[PDB]
């Protein structure tokens, strides 16, 4: 026991309310993480080397 | 159909009863009802009801894929009445019918 | 119930569901709890609404029980009394489901062929309901009243 | 048995501290009207016969099948009994209007009366509004300002009128 | 077709007896998951086309059943595909509502495995698209309500294997 | 086949050779002409299950 | 020096009043020594106390006060002193105070002694400290100066069960030697190894196939019997 | 507690309509009757402690374990106690013979005598033999014709046999 | 019963009866006449042969029945006494079978999965079937005593 | 036949690419549970006959499918079922390890349903079999590892409904 | 009420079988251990007020949240009732230490006393380390030898130690 009193008490209650923002320093919650297992998807690779290479072409115009 | 469902039908009974109702337009009428919906689309395969329902209003089974196929892309559209107004609009209900 | 016949509905229309589909479904999940409560006073005032239910049904058909009518003896008055405990548990079924298709497809559907086929007159049991049903509602608030009197009479409309 | 002055005392010493003094201005807010709640309680009290016996006859106005024969009301200690009741849930609401709280309402009238109004057939929804008819007749006899100073006192009718709607959630 | 309220009933219903507090108890228990249900349905109706999209290009867009050969390779073939994954996202709303999956192999299921086999077509695939159809389920609707709509998604992937 | 042998029947002459021993012997000259084939002394002989 | 633990009332038949003047039948006997009886009347009421506050059992040759009833008949003690001696009887200790605990116990003595319900479960526990600290001589008495013991029995009347029927009615509440007995379910289930191993014996052999099932109007004679 | 012209009273009361002309006839047979259902009474109230005890020691001979040491009505502190156990229900099932109806048999003995025999674990379908014992001397006995005219009684012996099988089938 | 596997046997072995089966199944339709009346005798014996067959059951097996004992209670013991009615039901269906073919697969196989999985000790019940021999054996002649009883020791020796 | 960390691998070697920090991610949140799986999977291997035992006697041991015509009648049927029990109390353990519901529908959900429905198996009451098995395996391995068996039990239930 | 004679009388009358004689020798082994078992009890007795205010004082130097603003065992009508409670625990364990087994402890205390303080709110396992304060504020009071000679009796001291923590487990 540090001060035998209890600690606090709170010192009182003044304008002392509930509109407090509960959490507002500060974040939360990070959704980068969560894991899907595919991909987002892409073409292209393969059987398609021919036309990426050569829409490089007409790329710029 | 039992009298107790029959009680949603009888406005369709007797007009057809005083001559105000053709055979086509009867049989459209009884087989876009949900009392028919209730029985044969709801309850069955989305490809068994077409299949059915094919086989009461043409009064033969679908011939190959083809067929079924419109039949049933039609489902995917429309939905069930969408599929019995296709059947008895067709042009082989009204050759036979 | 509302929740399998709108799907049904929308199912056959190709669609999805309307907010109006989907603003009852809401509305009806949160009604849940005050189903609950209607269908727990039946459950266990079946030994009342059944016998007292039967009682009013023999002092305006006393036919039906006389010797000669369908429920004459110790044997048929019980069977007469097992009827209205199945009615009114389809109604307890009714008042959770939110609609009359548990008392549809079951108690409903065909009804007048099984009791012409019983000899019973379905006159009779319609009146049989209908004293259940003022035993059921003077059981209830008036808000509950309009409901639980409400699936008898839907009952009551089938029933002839 | 607790009041609305022993109603924070109640939570001083659970928490374990002196009196605050947001509060004591705060109880000095009704010991100031204390003078006018005596005269709001002085029509529920020595006019509480015309209250159970004028609800009653329009209550059968409301349901003539509770004085038919097969009715829950029909013989004459029955009748007696209903009036008993009805003269003992507003007996607990001048108890509770003197204490500022509704604990001996709850508690000595209150505490069990859903469970026997079930195990004797009694329907919830009418004893309920058995209260309602005298909800509404407490208040506008409670709204006499002849016979006693005038000025606005919307606040205890708030109260009075929310102590007899405890009763009607607690009977059905 | 039966709801999780059809399907309470019914059990109680088929022992004559009356809802008793087991029956209620699950009934509150659905009633409770009403509220997230229509939410989720309501998502999915609205972001029906734009799922199916993002289920095909993660899954088997460029796989090579895309190609020549493949079993999607024709433009009935591949317009066939969205169709058909249009019933799995849709039906699996329905299970999702009624928060029983009876309507599923009462409508989807029964005759499906069979009816791809006769065609020849991959039940591999198949079930992956509908996994990443559910996976993008579970970023629209949330964690448990995806949670629910993927409950519904494998029991599809479960029968159609 | 799938209890005397770990596999299924691969062949159409395959089933007619074994369905007329059976048809003929019944499951005593069934099981019999299956643990006496070559294919079972093959991967079983005398020890293995 | 530690006062009761404050518990609540609740819902009960004896707080509030009958309007029954002239009661009719089911009246429950009121014995009584100002009445002034004769030597076969104060028999009438000694049968009366060992029912209240024994059961009918214990009304054995062993468990009868000979001393105490002769008392009774001189009128030195009266009746509040006589359920006094019937608590502290030595028939009472080992039969009824040995085999069940004491918050068992204070639903015998306010069942058979006030004539009441109990009011909740709190008042099990705000009156067990009672016998435990100074005793049942010390628990009877601080029982039997109540308020609810004098306003209705007092000093010469054996106590009963007040308003246990409702006088339209025919049902009514149970009685409470039926309610409460000698022991409970608690004390017979912990003593299954020394003491009450029965086993049971045979039942009358029903066949399995005759049973009734969900559907059968062999499930609605007793309905149609009450008819 | 009725008679059996109280349940006749009582319930056209609920209906609320007077005893109709027809319901007198079903009356006045009863009191025809009313002498002949007292000679069963006074049959069995006569011959009642020979009733049970020739009934326990029929129940002891083909159940012998409830008196062996270790059993439910071993010792003599409990013996005593199971044959007034037969002399309550033989007490109650002649005052509803007496009354016509069985509405004291169910209220102030049966009320409740098969959820004490869980809690004390006497064996409830032991006591619906010795009430079938108790049955088979008592109907035997109203059919004693000595000391009373001939007549045909067989509708009010089933009458008493009624209410011994119904404390029977309340206590299992 | 006899028939249907003196069938199976020789179906197995791809041929027809021979007269050591078909002479049999003559011997058995012959018999036909005095299995039904042995069968009747304990259809309506039931009482008697359960309620006498748990009788001794109790007086040899108390740990049973007593406060610890499987069968302990009003409740158990009624239980206790419907498996020997079971029993004693498939005892006269293998009479008129002339086989413990219905007692084989009702009752007999897998039973000691049942009874260690229920708890119960399977040498109790064992010996209950061992009284019901004793009462059933002494309510017919010794002609048929050699085979009512003849059954139940086929149902002791699979029930160990 | 993959556990979670099979999973974790397959989807990490399916796209070719090394196991980044998000599929190590979740590796990592396997490895936390398991030294709670082992647990689980131990108390459950000394009362499998119990857990089994309070099941049947909890959910179906008096209703009329026990009783003669119900679907649990003869002594050869009421074996099977207990056997029948002891694969989804045993397959459920082996989830619980793995960490993945594969094993489940590779080796029991497949062809299961289709074939309850042949031999007449009563699945509403098979559910409520593993659903009360499922609550007295909750009892026994606490609330967290009740919830990881638990979460197997109703898969099963899920894809044989 | 048994003691540790009438625990085997009340165990041979159950089965019907006479008392052995080698079960008559373990009963004249306890009577020559009498003066041992009765001088355990003359300690524990006579310092008996001194264990109850030891343990409750080296309560709080573990626990003191029990006496707290807001706790169980703040007010002074709760701390008279923890001492009350922890001076009847220790009455009751010297009954039962001349009695020899614990019979009288699990009749008279013990039996339904975890259901009284989850509906007061007491902690349940809190006051069986107060109980554990009491076994060794006594058990080593047992072990001094002031006043009378030397022998082993650690057999009966476990007996002693055997009681507090069979009790201890019935509060938790
Ligand atoms: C010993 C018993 C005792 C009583 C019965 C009351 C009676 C009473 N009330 C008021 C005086 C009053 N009483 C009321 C109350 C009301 N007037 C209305 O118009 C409303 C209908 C009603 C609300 C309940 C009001 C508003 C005043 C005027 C004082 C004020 O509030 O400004 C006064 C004048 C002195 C004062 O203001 O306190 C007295 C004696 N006081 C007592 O000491
Ligand atoms: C307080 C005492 C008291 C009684 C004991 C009875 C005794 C009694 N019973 C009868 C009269 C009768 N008693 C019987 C009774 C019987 N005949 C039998 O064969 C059975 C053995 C037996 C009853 C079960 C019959 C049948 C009659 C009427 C005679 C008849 O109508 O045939 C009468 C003559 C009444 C008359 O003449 O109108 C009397 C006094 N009544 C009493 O008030
Ligand atoms: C009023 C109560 C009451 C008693 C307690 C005993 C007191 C007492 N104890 C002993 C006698 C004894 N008392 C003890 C007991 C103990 N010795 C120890 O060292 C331990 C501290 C303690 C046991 C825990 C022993 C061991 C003996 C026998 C002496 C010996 O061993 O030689 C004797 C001598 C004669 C006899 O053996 O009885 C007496 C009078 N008598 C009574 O009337
Ligand atoms: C859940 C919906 C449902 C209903 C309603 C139902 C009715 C039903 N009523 C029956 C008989 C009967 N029902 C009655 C009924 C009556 N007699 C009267 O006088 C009255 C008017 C009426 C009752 C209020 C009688 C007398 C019999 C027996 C008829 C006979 O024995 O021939 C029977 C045959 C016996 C049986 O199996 O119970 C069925 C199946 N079954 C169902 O599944
Ligand atoms: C509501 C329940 C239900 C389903 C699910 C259903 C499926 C169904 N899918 C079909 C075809 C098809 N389905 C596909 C699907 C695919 N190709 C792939 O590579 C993928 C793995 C997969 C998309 C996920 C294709 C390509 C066809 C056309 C086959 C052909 O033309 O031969 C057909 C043939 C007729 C037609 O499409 O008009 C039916 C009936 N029917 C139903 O009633
Ligand atoms: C602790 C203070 C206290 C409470 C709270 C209390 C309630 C109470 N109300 C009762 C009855 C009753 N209450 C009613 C009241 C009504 N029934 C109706 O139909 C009307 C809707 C409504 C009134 C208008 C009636 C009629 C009875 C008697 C039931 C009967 O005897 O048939 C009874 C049964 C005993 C009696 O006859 O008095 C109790 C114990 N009693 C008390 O002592
Ligand atoms: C108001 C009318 C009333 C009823 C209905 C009633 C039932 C009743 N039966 C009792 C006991 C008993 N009942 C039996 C009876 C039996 N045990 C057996 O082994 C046999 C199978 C069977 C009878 C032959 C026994 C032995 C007891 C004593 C319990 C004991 O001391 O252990 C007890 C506890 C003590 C007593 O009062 O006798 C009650 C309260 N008591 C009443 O006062
Ligand atoms: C036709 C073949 C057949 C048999 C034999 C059978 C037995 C069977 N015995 C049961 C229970 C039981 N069986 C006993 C039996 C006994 N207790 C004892 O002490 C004795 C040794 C033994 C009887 C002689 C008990 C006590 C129970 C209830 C166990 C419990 O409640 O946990 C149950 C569960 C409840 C029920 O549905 O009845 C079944 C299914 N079922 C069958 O289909
Ligand atoms: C490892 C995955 C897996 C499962 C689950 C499985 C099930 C399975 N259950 C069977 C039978 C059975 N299953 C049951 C089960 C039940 N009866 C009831 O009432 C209950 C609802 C239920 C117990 C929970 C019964 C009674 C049979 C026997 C059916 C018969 O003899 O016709 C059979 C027939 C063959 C046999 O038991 O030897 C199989 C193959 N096989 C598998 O490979
Ligand atoms: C059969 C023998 C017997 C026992 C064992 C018994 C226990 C018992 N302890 C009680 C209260 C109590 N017991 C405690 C004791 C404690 N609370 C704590 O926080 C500490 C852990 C512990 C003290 C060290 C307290 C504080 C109360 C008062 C509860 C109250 O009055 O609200 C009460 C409620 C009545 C009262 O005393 O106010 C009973 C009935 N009564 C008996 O007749």
């Amino acid at each position: 026991s540090g001060g035998v009193k209890v600690r606090a008490a709170v010192g009182n209650k003044s304008n002392v309310d509930a509109p407090s923002f509960k959490g507002s320093n500060m974040e939360l919650a990070d959704s980068g993480a969560d894991y899907k297992a595919f991909p987002k998807r892409r073409m292209p690779g393969a059987n398609m080397q021919g036309f990426l290479d050569m829409a490089k072409g007409m790329k710029p115009k | 159909i039992y009298q107790n469902e029959r009680i949603g039908l009888k406005g369709i009974d007797n007009k057809f009863l005083d001559n105000n109702l053709s055979v086509k337009e009867l049989i459209r009428s009884l087989a876009i009802s949900d009392t028919f919906r209730s029985l044969y689309w709801t309850p069955l395969y989305v490809c068994k009801s077409i299949e059915w329902i094919h086989y009461r209003l043409l009064g033969r089974p679908t011939y190959g894929r083809q067929e079924i196929n419109q039949y049933f892309n039609i489902a995917y559209k429309k939905g069930f009445v969408g599929v019995i107004n296709s059947i008895i609009d067709s042009v082989e209900y009204n050759e036979c019918f | 119930s509302i929740v399998t016949k709108s799907i049904v509905n929308a199912d056959a229309e190709a669609r999805y569901l309307s907010p109006g589909e989907l603003d009852r479904i809401k509305s009806f999940v949160l009604s849940g709890q005050r189903r609950l409560r209607i269908a727990q006073t039946l459950t266990e005032n079946r030994e009342r609404i059944v016998k007292q239910g039967g009682q009013q049904l023999f002092q305006r058909r006393p036919d039906v029980v006389s010797p000669g009518g369908n429920a004459y003896g110790e044997e048929m008055t019980a069977t007469c009394l097992r009827d209205l405990d199945y009615y009114l548990r389809l109604v307890t079924y009714g008042i959770i489901a939110g609609d009359v298709t548990p008392i549809e497809e079951i108690g409903l559907v065909g009804v007048k062929e099984m009791y012409s086929a019983l000899g019973t007159p379905i006159s009779g049991v319609a009146e049989g309901i209908r004293c259940m049903k003022d035993v059921a509602c003077s059981l209830l608030s008036g808000e509950d009243a309009a409901e639980v009197g409400f699936y008898f009479d839907y009952t009551l409309a089938a029933m002839q | 048995m607790l009041d609305a002055f022993a109603k924070v005392v109640a939570q001083a010493d659970a928490r374990g501290e002196f009196l605050s003094n947001t509060q004591i201005d705060a109880l000095s807010k009704m010991v100031k009207e204390g003078n006018q709640r005596l005269d709001i309680v002085n029509k529920v009290t020595s006019n509480a016969s015309a209250i159970v016996t004028n609800s009653a006859r329009a209550l059968f106005a409301e349901q003539p099948q509770l004085i038919q024969p097969g009715g829950n009301a029909y013989t004459s200690r029955r009748m007696a009994a209903c009036l008993r009741d009805m003269e003992i849930v507003l007996r607990y609401v001048s108890y509770a209007m003197i204490a500022g709280d509704s604990s001996v309402l709850d508690d000595r009238c209150l505490n069990g009366l859903r469970e026997t109004y079930q195990a004797l057939g009694t329907p919830g929804s009418s004893v309920a509004v058995a209260i309602q008819k005298m909800k509404d007749a407490s208040v506008a006899l409670a709204n006499d300002t002849t016979g006693t100073p005038i000025g606005d006192c919307s606040s205890l009718v708030a109260e009075l009128a929310g102590y007899f709607d405890r009763a009607a959630v607690s009977v059905v | 077709m039966q709801d999780a309220i059809t399907s309470v009933i019914n059990a109680a219903d088929v022992q004559g007896k009356y809802l008793d507090a087991n029956s209620v108890e699950k009934l509150r228990g659905y009633f409770q998951t009403g509220e997230l249900r229509v939410r989720a349905a309501a998502t999915i109706a609205a972001n029906a086309a734009t799922i199916i999209k993002e289920a095909v290009a993660k899954s088997l867009l460029y796989s090579d059943i895309t190609r020549p050969g493949g079993n999607m390779y024709t433009t009935r073939r591949y317009a066939a595909c969205i169709r058909d994954l249009d019933y799995y996202l849709r039906y699996a709303t329905y299970g999702m509502l009624a928060g029983d999956p009876s309507i599923l192999d009462e409508r989807v299921l029964n005759g499906l495995k069979e009816t791809y086999n006769s065609l020849g077509v991959p039940i591999g695939a198949t079930i992956q698209a509908i996994q990443a159809m559910k996976e993008v389920t579970g970023s629209l609707v949330g964690s448990d309500a995806g949670k629910e709509m993927g409950l519904y998604f494998d029991y599809i992937c479960s029968g159609l294997s | 086949f799938r209890h005397f042998l770990g596999r299924n029947l691969s062949s159409l002459a395959e089933f007619q050779k074994f369905f007329a021993i059976l048809s003929k012997k019944g499951l005593t000259g069934l099981v019999d002409s299956l643990i006496n084939s070559r294919e079972y002394s093959d991967y079983f002989n005398e020890e293995t299950v | 020096s530690i006062p009761i633990l404050k518990y609540s009332l609740s819902t009960q038949n004896q707080r509030v009043e009958s309007f029954e003047v002239n009661p009719g039948d089911e009246q429950y006997r009121i014995y009584s020594t100002d009445s002034l009886p004769s030597s076969s009347e104060v028999d009438q009421i000694i049968w009366a106390a060992y029912r209240q506050i024994f059961s009918e059992h214990q009304i054995l040759k062993s468990t009868k006060q000979p001393f105490l009833e002769s008392q009774l008949r001189f009128n030195q003690i009266s009746i509040k002193d006589f359920i006094k001696g019937l608590v502290l009887s030595a028939p009472f200790r080992d039969l009824n105070y040995n085999v069940n605990n004491n918050y068992r116990f204070v639903e015998i003595c306010v069942q058979r002694v006030l004539g009441r319900d109990i009011y909740n479960e709190r008042e099990k526990i705000a009156w067990s400290i009672i016998i435990a600290t100074q005793g049942l001589e010390g628990f009877i008495d601080t029982l039997l100066n109540t308020q609810e013991y004098l306003s209705n029995f007092g000093d010469s009347i054996v106590p009963f069960q007040r308003r246990r029927i409702i006088p339209q009615r025919s049902k009514g509440e149970m009685p409470f030697n039926l309610k409460t007995p000698r022991y409970g379910i608690e004390f017979r289930s912990k003593l299954a190894a020394t003491q009450f191993s029965w086993a049971s014996p045979i039942r009358r052999f029903r066949p399995q196939e005759q049973q009734p099932k969900a559907g059968d109007p062999a499930l609605f004679l007793n309905m149609v019997q009450e008819m």
